């Protein structure tokens, strides 16, 4: 048992206030230990925030001066996470962890870009070879997915068929809109015979578009 | 309000080499509040030594930490592939509770070239007058591998995004991705693409390029 899970919007703009919720199941958060929020910026850098103590008392990081707040429910068995005048700084993964000695039991852990950006969708384009690609053994195919924002876009291929020789590449940030790819390779038997398609859903956006790849020559 | 300092930050072992990483603090610190995290892409940090010297469960006994009062160190006897990671020191010896950098271990591999592919754009995009030209360098290493991307022998730096995978967990290699974005017209006025590719490996440049040739 014992899990953790936080959720929360995972896009503020500044000048707010960023609120999460880590729901605890399996162990009452009264029983015992320190319930901890930590965060990991981009670059990897993790800071410890605060802790609610199973008594109720808190602890916070003096550096999260009088921004930062830290509840619970015991009832339902979870505890928030309240950093009012957030910045661009605060773009983080948030985390809600637990542990003593060899035990430790972390969430999943949540994503919150601080940005006033508007939520862009993204594009997405299909990346088949030049006509006459000469076909060697194999064929590699692409898929780019530009100018979308926040971050949280999942690309798999044939709805998650093909996931072998699969390449999704990290988005990279130019003109506050994130651009992203994804190659796949098959035998040149495979394609263009069997059907190969790329899968994209931006949930910020509400978007969801599937991409075959067409050959551009024969 | 210790200050932990991580050393290196990125270093590449081969496998069954016996690394050291370190964490020096800024004052003293009890080694029973001296925990050790390793992170693996994707994951969260899961705790890995406790106390200084203690293994938390699962950990291999490859590991092991010894320290007191400013030094503290991880170490590993003899490195495998899912050894790669981030190793994070945290110390709640005095408050706040502090973490160091990490230190990202990379896992040496028989080097190899990577498979170049170039890509034109889409009519999609055309039609909103944009023009991407993708390539992609898969499975290669070292990582140190250097893209020029040539329009009619020309070489264009302006205007590329490029983009790394974190090492395979299969075959320890990288891939890249570098795109050169256009309008449809600086693309509709020149002939051939050229994606050069330089490695380690090979003297020769992998190169691949295509002419817009309307098709
Ligand atoms: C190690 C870090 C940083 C420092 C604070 N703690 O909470 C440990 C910690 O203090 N744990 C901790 C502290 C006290 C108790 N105490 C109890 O549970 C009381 C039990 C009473 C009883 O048995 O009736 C339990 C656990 C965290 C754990 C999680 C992690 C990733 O941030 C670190």
């Amino acid at each position: 048992d014992v899990q953790l899970q936080e959720s929360g919007p995972g896009l503020v703009k500044p000048s707010q206030s960023l609120s999460l919720t880590c729901t605890v199941t399996g162990y009452s958060i009264t029983s015992g230990y320190a319930w901890n929020w930590i965060r990991q910026f981009p670059g990897n850098k993790l800071e410890w925030m605060g802790y609610i103590r199973y008594s109720g008392d808190t602890r916070y990081n003096p550096s999260l001066k009088s921004r930062i707040s830290i509840t619970r429910d015991t009832s339902k068995n979870q505890f928030f996470l309240q950093l009012n005048s957030v910045t661009t700084e605060d773009t983080a993964t948030y985390y809600c962890a637990i542990g003593y000695g060899n035990s430790d039991y972390w969430g999943q852990g949540t994503l919150v870009t601080v940005s006033a950006a508007k939520t862009t969708p993204p594009s997405v384009y299909p990346l088949a070879p030049g006509c006459g690609d000469t076909t060697g053994s194999s064929v590699t195919l692409g898929c780019l997915v530009k100018g979308y924002f926040p971050e949280s876009v999942t690309v798999t291929w044939n709805s998650g068929s093909l996931s072998s020789s699969v390449h999704a590449f990290p988005a990279l940030l130019q003109s506050d809109l994130y651009t992203m790819s994804s190659s796949v390779t098959v035998p040149s038997s495979t394609w263009p015979s069997q059907t190969v398609t790329c899968s994209v859903a931006h949930p910020a956006s509400s978007t969801t578009v599937d991409k075959k790849l067409e050959p551009k020559d024969c | 309000d210790i200050v932990l300092t991580q050393s290196p930050t990125i270093m590449s072992v081969s496998p069954g080499e016996k690394v050291t990483l370190t964490c020096s603090a800024s004052s003293s610190v009890s080694s029973n509040y001296v925990y050790w995290y390793q992170q693996k892409p994707g994951s969260s940090p899961k705790v890995w030594i406790y106390s200084t010297s203690n293994l938390a469960s699962g950990v291999p006994a490859r590991f092991s930490g010894s320290g007191s009062g400013t030094s503290y160190s991880l170490t590993i006897s003899s490195m495998e592939a899912e050894d790669a990671a981030s190793y994070f020191c945290l110390q709640w010896s005095s408050f706040p509770y502090t973490f160091g950098g990490g230190t990202k271990l990379e896992l040496k591999r028989a080097d190899v070239a990577p498979t170049v592919s170039i890509f034109p754009p889409s009519s999609e995009q055309l039609t909103s007058g944009g023009a991407s030209v993708v390539c992609f360098l898969n499975n290669f290493y070292p990582k140190d591998i250097n893209v020029k991307w040539k329009i009619d022998g020309s070489e264009r730096q302006n205007g590329v995004l490029n983009s790394w995978t974190d090492q395979d967990s299969k075959d320890s290699t990288y891939s890249m991705s570098s795109t050169l974005t256009l309008t449809k017209d600086e693309y509709e006025r020149h002939n051939s693409y050229t994606c050069e590719a330089t490695h380690k490996t090979s003297t020769s440049p992998i190169v691949k390029s295509f002419n817009r040739n309307e098709c």
